[PDB]
């Protein structure tokens, strides 16, 4: 019942946990996100996240697909812009086959070429699902407008290379990007020996390997949707700084959405700044985003196309509120409760608590206890919160927005 | 949407995650 | 065999020349351009472009059509971001049959639901073929890029709005833009008093009717075409200042295109400057637009993917030299006659002149010779001149590319 | 384009006009 951790020589982590729970789950976890393509090969990461069930070289397409389905399995792949994981669930009895999928998917694909082929206008149909939530337009130009090269990258696939992406493309990025020193092995409901067993001698792909530049920007979308996103950010802090946690902190101070259905939000500094003056449909939330080596820190709109002036407006002086000395300790206070709640909270559950520890095992490379991570929450101290805040203000600002943008300002215009 | 009831929630503050499966519907 | 002008009490300018030759040509210039679209009916000027040839009060769809071909005829439309252009040609004898089909269509179209629902595809149609000129991505951005407002608009309709502009939309466009005070009514081939009396009946359309706020911004097109296209401008000066006389001549100094097929442009300043270094394909020119109220000057290349960097800074240099004093009157010279030759030759033609003529009758109020225009371009001083360059290098800089922008410099870089 | 000749006289210094006809292709 304790978590178990190690690391090999050859730098691959290895974590586990027996609970002796009826369902088993294994992750593993790659330093592989977006960040990772350059101008050459974008969206190959998206197709390779699409592409988990082609043949490999120890199952077929459709051995994998049958063989899992079997068993009431589960395979699954997730992308940010710095990881992706590769996820198999199941009942306990047959971890054994499920990991022999997941080892074959990731240790060798074949990515045949009618295959890969085949698989194409999958990007095109993933993708446009995807956009339908606003939310992603929005963001993905946020990162594009704000960085100049990694973190730049947007996770799915740009239009012009839907078709495009290659064999040997594919090949190319998980050749060089899936490598003993760039993994870890995580692993719910199971021995912590087997999986050591099983990541050395079928995870010994032999280690095959710029910073992210903030520059600011400002990207634009005209369409009608006669509600307009906006999201509005100045460089942040990176994961692992105490100044990360402060940031955190200021984010559920100025407040990161609702507790309550039908909330009025009575304790989000933000939602009630707008809600003085404007009453109508609107949202606010402070948008938070760390990475290994960059962050961005704001909040985001969405507001009536005539109002985005007056909300945009509304919530960035009350962020130079707090900037400017306004923050009681009831408030940050509050703030941290939120933050050390909804922490554990996100760690409740399996799937939760396993994308933490395979989170922290690539970022770190190191177990932090939610106990320990408390006591960094609450060694916050206001003055930091206040400097976070004052970081934002006086911070280069990037912008990214969407909607009928006739009342929407640019940066330039506060 | 056509209330501040159902458009609060939406104002992001996950930078995004993109998750595609076998047997479960993509998010 | 004398250009007669007249304006009516209403401000309706007309200008005609009887050169009495076999074919007669009318225009009729309006204040309509792309700038006088609001965030709300983007694109109904491009569909307003494409409509000429619907149902009028006067005369069917089919009627235009029909009787136009009759007769051996043309009958045509042309936008700017300032200004539109209804161009009528034929032999001398149906100028009546024409021009009551130019008024027709410019006084009283009908836009019926059926026929505009019907030419919604059309949109999509004309503005993929006009997007396969890649000058025409650059340049459109390009304005986006630097103006907030009006001159930011493109002269093709943006997607979202392609199905969805409606007759309401064009009939306001119309009603509010077509005025007897906007318009310019240019007649070469024909009789002075008889266009007087057309005017005076048939285009007194009651005068139904911002400054372009420059901003200056950045936009790029990732795609694969290993040949980049970037242009790079500053603010520059409105036509109808001896400042944009001095752009003007700084063009033609740095390079404004080839005047020797295969030629090496021993004389282009931009062309060598960049060719000194870099021997492979490539092309560059200077970029001078001069509007009512603004102008765009910088210079526009066309580069290897990878040597974009290399070509950008190299042209970006020598406009350095120019505004630091180094120009000769050689040079000054030799650019004077460029400009002024192909002035001249620009009005060699029916089209050319019809067109200069109707373009400054919106533009001053007034016809100015070839002669004087020659003189405004004498008395330009090589100290103008390195002022303009001054004004350029010194100026806030807007930029658009598009390409494999792996290698591409943002603004921030130089 | 696959030499500096062809290339050469590409690099724009109109800013854009759009013309569509009755019985002439639109450029």
């Amino acid at each position: 019942q304790d978590l178990e951790f190690t690391r090999l020589p050859n730098g691959l982590v290895i974590a586990s946990l027996e609970n002796y729970a009826p369902a088993s789950r294994i992750g593993l976890f790659i330093k592989a996100g977006s960040r990772y393509e350059n101008s050459n090969n974008l969206g190959t990461s998206h197709l390779l996240r699409l592409a988990s069930s082609l043949t490999t070289k120890g199952a077929s397409s459709f051995k994998i697909t049958r063989g899992i389905e079997a068993v009431g399995g589960k395979l699954s792949v997730t992308s940010t812009r710095e990881n992706m994981a590769y996820t198999v669930e199941c009942l306990r009895d047959d971890v054994d086959i499920l990991m022999e999928f997941l080892l074959n998917v990731t240790t060798a694909p074949e990515f045949r070429r009618w295959e890969v082929a085949a698989l194409q206008p999958q990007l095109r149909i993933d993708k446009a699902v995807a956009l339908q939530n606003p939310q992603a337009h929005v963001i993905e130009n946020l990162h594009a407008a704000a960085y100049r090269n990694a973190l730049a990258n947007s996770l799915y696939c740009p239009d012009y290379r839907i078709g495009k992406v290659t064999p040997v493309e594919l090949h190319d990025y998980v050749q060089n990007h899936f490598t003993s020193a760039r993994m870890a092995l995580i692993g719910l409901g199971v021995s912590h020996p087997v999986l050591k067993q099983v990541a050395e001698q079928f995870l010994n792909i032999r280690g095959g390997l710029a910073k992210a530049k903030y520059h600011g920007g400002e990207i634009r979308e005209q369409n009608g949707d006669s509600l307009v996103h906006a999201a509005l950010v100045a460089e942040s802090a990176a994961i692992g700084s105490a100044e990360a946690n402060a940031f955190s902190v200021l984010q559920h101070v100025l407040g990161a959405g609702p507790h309550v259905k039908r909330g009025s939000n009575a304790t989000s500094s933000l939602y009630q700044a707008v809600a003085k003056g404007v009453h109508q449909p609107f949202d606010v939330s402070a948008f938070n985003a760390s990475y290994s080596d960059s962050g961005l820190f704001g909040f985001y709109t969405i507001s009536q196309a005539a109002s985005a002036g007056d909300v945009i407006k509304a919530a960035y002086n009350q962020v130079k509120t707090i900037a400017q000395g306004n923050l009681s300790n009831p408030d940050v206070q509050a703030a941290k409760n939120k933050l050390k709640a909804g922490y554990l909270m996100s760690v409740e559950s399996s799937e939760g608590f396993l994308d933490e520890v395979g989170s922290q095992a690539l970022a770190a490379g190191s177990y932090t206890p939610p106990s320990t991570v408390l006591q960094q929450i609450d060694a916050v101290a206001d003055a930091d919160v206040i400097n976070a805040a004052k970081k934002f203000v006086s911070g280069r600002k990037s912008m990214a927005a969407s909607g009928n943008l006739g009342h929407t300002p640019f940066i330039d215009e506060l | 949407v056509l209330c501040r009831e159902s458009l609060r929630g939406q104002a992001a503050g996950r930078p995004l995650v993109a998750s595609v499966s076998l047997n479960v519907p993509a998010s």
